[PDB]
């Protein structure tokens, strides 16, 4: 997160840290969508040209966290994963289309002041909120810039940008499974997700019911916070049928 | 099903420091 | 450096 600020305690209680067992390191963000499932970006898990291919035995997830490095006794939980599931039509060869993955916990996690899932959206909540200019929120322990690493979860609020603008500012092929978001140079304000933020959530608060919904997943960008450029996010509602299909059959 | 209501915020009628900017963007423009 | 659990 670049030009963000410190999260407040409990501000983002579905926020999840994807964590390599050995060597120990922060891999990505992720999110708690129920007591049994974490949501993330595929390129967090599998990216064959960099020899990325993390099985479940390789990772842990840490939930409830605030500080980046500290072990937060009496606040965080740590869980082993049962299984990973990457979108089968995930396109790493070109543009990271369908850059989504599911992860199933071995044990259901207990909720608390710090551990609470977020909603996924319905068609309506999708229609209503996914609009040029409407703002959402990205949280992450990623790079402060393109020192370095933050001490605590960082937050920034960003406007959704209209498809033509998004399309016309990268030379990569946008699919309808992506959206982009960030401010434009003439809008003054700054802000972007960065390395280490991948896989973490882009949320919006519905004014119909007061719930936070995850409309996006940090997927990619070119550098971080560069003028005329934008963060790309994985359109979660577009892929929601695969999300449910996976849960219904492996939710157990 | 209790998805998205935060214990430290919404469940106790407390707003965070920046969500209003989210809502200002839904109504203004 | 990351602080250990248990
Ligand atoms: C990734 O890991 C799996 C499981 O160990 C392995 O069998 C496969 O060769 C690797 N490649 C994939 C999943 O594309
Ligand atoms: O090495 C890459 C990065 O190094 C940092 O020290 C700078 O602040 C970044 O903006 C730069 O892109
Ligand atoms: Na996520
Ligand atoms: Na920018």
């Amino acid at each position: 997160i670049v030009e963000g600020s410190d999260a407040e305690i409990g501000m983002s209680p579905w926020q999840v840290m994807l964590f390599r067992k050995s060597p120990q390191e922060l891999l990505c963000g992720a999110s708690l969508i129920s007591d049994r499932w974490v949501l993330t970006a595929a390129h967090c898990l599998l990216y064959p040209p960099w020899d990325k291919n993390f099985t479940e035995n390789d990772l842990l997830v840490r939930i409830g966290k605030h500080s980046r490095t500290r072990y937060e006794r009496n606040i965080e939980k740590i869980s082993m994963l049962e299984k990973i599931y990457i979108h089968p039509r995930y396109n790493w060869r070109e543009n990271l289309d369908r850059d989504i993955a599911l992860m199933k916990l071995k044990k259901p996690v207990a909720f608390s002041d710090y551990i609470h899932p977020v909603c996924l959206p319905d068609r309506e909540t999708a229609a209503s909120l996914l609009q040029a200019g409407y703002k959402g929120r990205v949280t992450g322990w990623g790079n402060l810039k393109e020192k370095g690493q933050p001490s605590v979860l960082q937050v920034v609020n960003l406007p959704i940008v209209e498809r033509p603008v998004c399309k016309d500012s990268t030379r990569i092929r946008i699919t309808d499974n992506m959206f982009c978001a960030g401010y434009k140079p003439d809008e003054g304000k700054r802000g972007d997700a960065c390395e280490g933020d991948s896989g973490g959530p882009f949320v919006m608060k519905s004014p119909f019911n007061n719930r936070w919904y995850q409309m996006g997943i940090v997927s990619w960008g070119e550098g971080c916070d560069r003028d005329g450029k934008y963060g790309f996010y994985t359109h979660v509602f577009r892929l929601k049928k695969w999300i449910q299909k996976v849960i219904d059959q492996f939710g157990e | 099903a209790d998805c998205g209501l935060r214990p430290l915020f919404e469940k106790k009628s407390l707003e965070d420091k920046t969500e209003r900017e989210l809502l200002e963007s839904y109504i203004d423009g | 450096i990351f602080e250990p659990p248990e």
